[PDB]
């Protein structure tokens, strides 16, 4: 479906003949499509679209329910895979994130201990 | 080469070509 323009704006041209968004509500002006905010990527890493890829395919099972079918590994699942590597991707991060802490956590005592050790000599 | 300058729409206050 194309959507419409949200209450209160309006379209207008430039002397340029470009359009541009008129917000009434807000008393603003702009070069973007308000919509844009639906249809676009917010960013050059996001996609708006949360197809299955090649190979994969959405099932229902009257007993088990909706389920997933991989045609590329002639396999079968529950889990929506799109939802698995999702978690597994963060799976990945949290604890590649963990060993950094851990390593200067490490490199950071090494130190501490030369000097903690330089003081208990005093205690003699 | 140098790409031309940023350009802001019309003010809201102002006329408007609709």
């Amino acid at each position: 479906f194309e959507l419409p323009l949200p209450e209160g704006w309006e379209e207008a041209r430039d002397f340029d003949g470009k359009v541009y968004y008129i917000d009434h509500r807000n008393r603003t002006t702009s070069w973007i499509d308000p919509r844009d905010r639906y249809t676009k990527p917010l960013t050059f890493a996001d996609c708006i679209s949360d197809e299955l890829p090649l190979g994969w395919e959405e099932a229902y099972d009257p007993q088990v329910g909706d389920y997933f079918i991989d045609h590329n590994t002639k396999t079968t699942q529950i889990e929506d895979p799109r939802v698995q590597w999702r978690r597994e991707q963060e799976h990945m991060l949290k604890d590649y994130l963990v060993v950094a802490q851990e390593a200067l956590s490490a490199q950071k005592e090494i130190y501490q201990v030369k000097q903690q050790r330089l003081e208990l000599a005093q205690q003699e | 080469d140098r790409p031309p300058p940023y350009v802001a729409p019309p003010s809201y206050e102002g006329p408007h070509r609709t």
